[PDB]
RNA sequence: GUAACUUCGGGAUAAGGAUUGGCUCUAAGGGUCGGGUACGAUCAACUUAGAACUGGUACGGACAAGGGGAAUCUGACUGU
RNA sequence: GCCCGUCGCUAGUACCGAUUGAAUGGCUUAGUGAGGCCUCAGGAUCUGCUUAGAGAAGGGGGCAACUCCAUCUCAGAGCGGAGAAUUUGGACAAACUUGGUCAUUUAGAGGAACUAAAAGUCGUAACAAGGUUUCCGUAGGUGAACCUGCGGAAGGAUCAU
RNA sequence: UCGGCACCUUACGAGAAAUCAAAGUCUUUGGGUUCUGGGGGGAGUAUGGUCGCAAGGCUGAAACUUAAAGGAAUUGACGGA
RNA sequence: UUGGCCGGUCGGAUUUCCAACGGGGCCUUUCCUUCUGGCUAACCUUGAGUCCUUGUGGCUCUUGGCGAACCAGGACUUUUACUUUGAAAAAAUUAGAGUGUUCAAAGCAGGCGUAUUGCUCGAAUAUAUUAGCAUGGAAUAAUAGAAUAGGACGUUUGGUUC
RNA sequence: UAUCUGGUUGAUCCUGCCAGUAGUCAUAUGCUUGUCUCAAAGAUUAAGCCAUGCAUGUCUAAGUAUAAGCAAUUUAUACAGUGAAACUGCGAAUGGCUCAUUAAAUCAGUUAUCGUUUAUUUGAUAGUUCCUUUACUACAUGGUAUAACUGUGGUAAUUCUAGAGCUAAUACAUGCUUAAAAUCUCGACCCUUUGGAAGAGAUGUAUUUAUUAGAUAAAAAAUCAAUGUCUUCGGACUCUUUGAUGAUUCAUAAUAACUUUUCGAAUCGCAUGGCCUUGUGCUGGCGAUGGUUCAUUCAAAUUUCUGCCCUAUCAACUUUCGAUGGUAGGAUAGUGGCCUACCAUGGUUUCAACGGGUAACGGGGAAUAAGGGUUCGAUUCCGGAGAGGGAGCCUGAGAAACGGC
């Protein structure tokens, strides 16, 4: 009421980031960023909560005006900053480079990458526009607005940001046989490319999506992240290559690797 | 429907920003402007070659079609270019496991490209705001033959 | 706008409350008028409604013109 | 044996009831109508300029081509801005007065019931063919239970000529 | 033979029983549908509405009170049977 | 898809020896709204050769190959109800997996070395119903259509706008 | 954990209630009470009233320091460290509390904005600044006017302020320098006509209007202002830029103008490199804070569909002073009877409208239940409303704000 809420009931947070229920009344409230607020993750979660490097906010602070961490090649000193899908998050000490990609469970993992794959990152293309002066741009997935771009680049696409210059370096249509990423929903962190497309005008076009053990899923069109072609991903992947086995076979593999 | 009678109001009636320039006599005489409103509707010839002119039409108007799209009956027709609809539909209780007839009636623009008697079943589709009850606007009519040819009068 | 009561006819103008001039306009409401073996001259009247403007907020401007209500006794009433 | 009512003491519960009863909360007609807001004006001031009159001050190349941006007395016809009090007409409208209507609570002389309720008084209406078979509808009469007329029922005291 | 008013026997069945060819085809619970009832009183009362000339009808509470009221059958006792 | 026997792993891979459940096509008079322009079909029609030792479980420059194994316009659509499956669905609570909070209510932690240049597992899953959206089915229950035929079907008139 | 038992009778079988019995994250109260973990708590009655104190302030290397403050500067005689006060910016619209109003209202799930505003964050973005160019003014950088402060006071009293004297800015108000091109409009100068040209100005971005483009099934031909550029003067002239959406008068571009002309950096810190006209000349790094527009995020506003307790001792309601719709306007951030003007006579209702009641905020949920259900939800989360009651408004991006008026 009145204006913007400042706050974050903790229990109004966002499931994935794993925050236990006592310890505080309040949630780290993302601020307006790149991403939205239920689809990203704050650095104090990141710092504190899953690389266990600062105990407190007030260490996640102390941390973060010494300019060590960069979000996408710029530092960002703010706290509760709303780093999210394909973020990327240096930090020089330890020499440590992360890319914000969803485990198969629907969170974000740390998964460490290399200093050549932090170089670049891949965004969805969100909507192509003309600006003033004819200027053509693309809108992708994290709020980045790049002028010129291909003009084979259409929506759902996916291009390549250079992160030094947020220039487009090369770039994947959608269409069938092309890997998938999927980036909300309940089939949340999976993979697995294709079956087709449906269209449904007026609303909610559909994905058929088929992994690698031929298990079909739907997804909706806005929830669909095109990584790569089938095989050989643009980006790394996590711990699990975005299977989604289900609670038998969970528990028939961790039975197996604990007795060694 | 290039006659009945279209400049009956105080204002001249005329679709904004479509100027017929009165030097060039090209062999029209009277444009019209007319778009489809997409989802699979056929832009009507009456509302083609017509010459009403109805800023709430969803093909010569200056609205849209978007959101929900819905079917009905016709229970009026009393209004001027607006009638009413009857949603027939059947609530679940489920303590009772079974149904009752509930029905809501929808107030909905009609172009004058429709000719909508009473008793008809009418596809309306979403718009904006179009008066305080009004929020659905006729984009097909689907009224077909009423079985009434029989009951005129013989020798 | 209009209560109790009622013989359902009344009570009732119940009770109460607004408006009203002048000037300048506007809109309605007629009669005569005619057709091919997509058409209006013309004439006349006072009713109603609305609007602007105007004024020492005056205006049924003199005249003309119900005080009302709640009850009781009594005779039904009109009448002599 | 059981049992019904009138009448009689005691207590309680609601009901009606003169009181234009009262209290409260809404909605509300009309009247008056604060206040701010928009608007019509208004101009205490509080200033930057310029002056065709004595402003005892260059017309910004130059004291002849009617052609070069040129400032202190002070009264001003030339201005320009800022602007308070006050003020005009609107819309919004608190609040008050008046009347209406609805919702809820409460006082009331007195009246008529009901219950506690078994005890008292008068009878014996019902249960037996309850001593006039009972009961229903209706009408009238009566201290009271009741009685009588008319039609009905059997839940009858007759499943039967 | 169809339709009707009923009757008689039996209890397959039903019921608390009396009884019932419907009061059966119900815990092995669903053919369709309307109306009514939720312990006894207070009470078919009060109030409001509505119909009627009226008598009245139709709709219709509550406070309060109560531990039973009732139904069917059995045995007994009693009867101006 | 229960398995089933080389029991050769001293009662522990298998497979048409198969029955019975559950799908997808084709033909039996059997619509799949219809053309276009991109596929060039388990290649309807097999120039050319079959060094494999017999069989009915394994192949090529092809003879313009039912250009019909899904992408977007229509001479384009009877409507539903029902039911299947799925998206999109706040957490907490509820059910429930894991885990000696010393037990338990809880919590979401923890566990394991070589504890000296630290490894590692989690924080699942279900339900979340009505209404809306998408999807398969077509029994059941409605509705529609050719009777005064203003009915249907015609790749090779193009006329009052086009 | 799908269970019954006592009570009508002399006894029986029932109908039927009363009573028992078990819970309550359900209250109160009585009696008793050693330990460990966990911790609800002035909801109900009085959204009744409040003494007192506190709950919203905030400064970095980086807006403004002549404290007549402190510490004692590091070519440091402009400043240099620390810094009260005050100006400026930002916040105070969040949180916390309560449940009074509220019955298609709130709310829930599901739509929509092709019907809108959006400080902030993030990303992109600005060579055009000259009136009527042949009437340019510091850009090596414009102007006054104020707090704090000094001093003189008023009042019993307030987070009251008056007069006078100073002085700043990222406050306020002004105001330039940042090519080259092309394309249009006007134009002193074409003889027997498909016969040409310097110059002068305008052209950024906002605003507002009008108009234009924003296309699109495969090929073709002769005519009538018209050699529409048909080069040996009829050797047919080999010709297509244009994005998105299901859908747009969309994005965007163009033309003509319009404007109490918007913006287009007169700001701050740290570092002080490079070059040759050694002038303290021309250049030059990392940031900070601003700024226009478009995106993005955080929102907000309105919105679609279906779903809410009891009551008919509520059956008709709404429609003068808007009820339902049309046209146009106004207002709005924008749609819209939202309001206005002029019209029309609609809109809802036994499938329960409208009215009344609620000891009703709604939901996630809670208690209990074999299953189906019944009851509760003021209360940890989400949404709404409110700050004694009404109403009105200022500021701001955002409030009809109440620790603002
Ligand atoms: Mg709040
Ligand atoms: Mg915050
Ligand atoms: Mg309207
Ligand atoms: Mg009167
Ligand atoms: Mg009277
Ligand atoms: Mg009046
Ligand atoms: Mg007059
Ligand atoms: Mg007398
Ligand atoms: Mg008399
Ligand atoms: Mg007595
Ligand atoms: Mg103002
Ligand atoms: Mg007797
Ligand atoms: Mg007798
Ligand atoms: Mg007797
Ligand atoms: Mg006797
Ligand atoms: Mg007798
Ligand atoms: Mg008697
Ligand atoms: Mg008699
Ligand atoms: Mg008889
Ligand atoms: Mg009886
Ligand atoms: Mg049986
Ligand atoms: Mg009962
Ligand atoms: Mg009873
Ligand atoms: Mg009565
Ligand atoms: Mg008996
Ligand atoms: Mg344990
Ligand atoms: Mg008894
Ligand atoms: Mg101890
Ligand atoms: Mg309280
Ligand atoms: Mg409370
Ligand atoms: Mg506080
Ligand atoms: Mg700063
Ligand atoms: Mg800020
Ligand atoms: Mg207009
Ligand atoms: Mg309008
Ligand atoms: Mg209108
Ligand atoms: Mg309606
Ligand atoms: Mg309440
Ligand atoms: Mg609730
Ligand atoms: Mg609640
Ligand atoms: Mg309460
Ligand atoms: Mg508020
Ligand atoms: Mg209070
Ligand atoms: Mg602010
Ligand atoms: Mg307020
Ligand atoms: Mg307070
Ligand atoms: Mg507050």
């Amino acid at each position: 009421a009145r204006g913007p809420k400042k706050h974050l009931k903790r229990l109004a947070a966002p499931h994935h980031w794993l925050l236990d229920k006592l310890s505080g009344c309040y949630a780290p409230r993302p601020s307006a960023g790149p991403h939205k607020l239920r689809e990203s993750l704050p650095l104090i979660v990141f710092l504190r909560n899953r690389l266990k490097y600062a105990l407190n906010g007030r260490e996640v602070k102390a941390i973060l005006m010494q300019r060590h961490v960069k979000v996408d090649g710029k530092v960002r000193t703010d706290t509760t900053y709303p780093a999210g899908f394909m973020d990327v998050i240096t930090l020089d000490a330890t020499n440590e480079n992360f890319r914000l990609v969803y485990d198969v469970k629907g969170r974000f993992a740390v998964h460490r990458i290399t200093d050549e794959e932090a170089s670049y990152k891949l965004g969805k293309v969100k909507k192509v526009q003309l600006g003033k002066k004819g200027v053509p741009y693309v809108v992708t997935h994290d709020g980045r607005t790049i002028r010129y771009p291909d003009p084979n680049i259409k929506v759902n696409d996916t291009v390549k940001i250079d992160l030094a210059s947020g220039k487009i370096t090369d770039f994947i249509k959608f269409d069938a046989g092309k890997l998938v990423y999927v980036t909300g929903g309940r089939n949340l962190g999976r993979i697995g490319t294709i079956v087709h497309k449906e269209r449904h005008d007026g609303g909610f076009d559909l994905v058929h999506i088929k992994d690698s053990l031929d298990n079909t899923f739907v997804t909706r069109l806005n929830n669909v992240f095109v990584i790569g072609e089938q095989g050989k991903p643009y980006i790394s992947l996590p711990k699990g290559k975005g299977i989604k086995l289900s609670i038998a076979e969970e528990r028939d593999r961790r039975r197996a690797q604990q007795g060694l | 429907s290039t006659e009945l009678t279209v400049q009956s109001e105080r204002a001249f009636q005329k679709q904004p920003h479509i100027f017929n320039n009165p030097k060039v006599k090209t062999s029209k005489r009277t444009k019209r402007w007319y778009k489809n409103a997409g989802l699979g509707f056929k832009t009507p010839k009456t509302a083609i070659e017509g010459s009403y002119i109805d800023k709430k039409c969803p093909f010569t108007g200056l609205v849209s079609i978007r959101g929900k799209i819905l079917t009905g009956t016709v229970v009026s027709t009393k209004m001027h270019r607006t009638i009413v609809i009857r949603r027939a539909y059947l609530h679940y209780i489920p303590k009772y496991n079974r149904y009752e007839k509930r029905h809501k009636n929808v107030p909905v623009h009609v172009s004058p490209a429709f000719r909508v008697q009473v008793g008809d079943i009418v596809t309306v589709g979403q718009c904006r705001p179009i008066s305080k009850t009004v929020r659905f606007n006729v984009v097909k009519v689907s009224a077909a033959a009423g079985k009434a040819n029989k009951q005129f009068a013989k020798f």
